[PDB]
């Protein structure tokens, strides 16, 4: 046998409800976004395979993170870093 | 000449040299580059 | 020398905390989404 004591502010519980409602929504939606983003990445991997078959230099340069020459060795790419050249050290023949 | 090839075979590759079998390779034996773009979406934690 | 006066409602500050927490989260996550979206666009350009 006891006596319970009640607070004088529902606002703790109303904040709890508002925060939980907003959190359910944002967690659900950002989870859907992340899931769809993974699916997009795995889904784009096919296009990336086709492109790397097409122009392996550009795809390898983008994926590795630096200008690199590449060529397919079957189902793998062989990369080799390209030497930068100063802009002023390049001359175009007119014809 | 200089015919080096890696072919996907099961869970790994089957490295070939000069049109002759060399050995199988584990999938992780070759450096991996990611075409994926990381979207590190963590979740708003429960707060009481 | 003075006397301070205190409000009778923390709920302003609790709203401030809830809003700031949710805003930090959503701003961070939408910023990550936008950054990854730019990276996706530049990446798809190839």
């Amino acid at each position: 046998v006891e006596r319970i004591k009640t607070t004088s502010s529902i606002e703790f519980a109303r904040l709890q409800f508002t925060y939980n409602h907003i959190q359910r929504h944002v967690n659900d939606m950002l989870g859907r976004v992340a899931i769809a983003w993974c699916e997009l990445q795995n889904h784009e991997l096919t296009l990336w395979n086709e492109a790397r078959k097409l122009n392996p230099n550009a795809i390898a340069s983008v994926t590795v993170g630096r200008r690199v020459s590449a060529r397919m060795l079957g189902d793998v790419m062989a990369v080799s870093t390209c030497v930068p050249v100063a802009a002023d050290n390049v001359i175009v023949q007119n014809s | 000449v200089g015919h080096r090839r890696y072919f996907t075979f099961g869970g790994g590759y089957v490295y070939f040299e000069e049109y002759a079998y060399s050995h199988q390779l584990s999938r992780a034996d070759i450096t991996t580059v990611s075409t994926f773009i990381d979207l590190n979406i963590t979740m708003l934690e429960d707060h009481e």
